[PDB]
């Protein structure tokens, strides 16, 4: 349950990097 | 003194040109990082 809880936070972590990305594409 | 005032003027328009030099230099800087950024971004999403 700890390393699936740190691989959903490491998922999130990676879709918010994405998320930033296609902020900064869409700004930009 | 009008020699003086003429090389203080000549030196404050350097300054004036290294200032637009540093200006230009930012936002060249910021143009090329935005394209650098977005390819870091889609180098990114291929190894995410």
């Amino acid at each position: 349950e700890s390393v699936e809880d740190k691989l959903e936070l490491r998922r999130k972590q990676f879709h918010v990097l994405l998320s930033t990305i296609h902020e900064l594409q869409q700004t930009l | 003194q009008r020699k003086r005032l003429a090389e203080k003027y000549r030196e404050c328009l350097s300054n004036k040109e290294k200032i637009l030099k540093e200006i230009e230099v930012k936002k060249e800087y910021l143009s090329s990082l935005q394209p650098r950024l977005n390819s870091i971004m889609q180098a990114s999403l291929p190894v995410q």
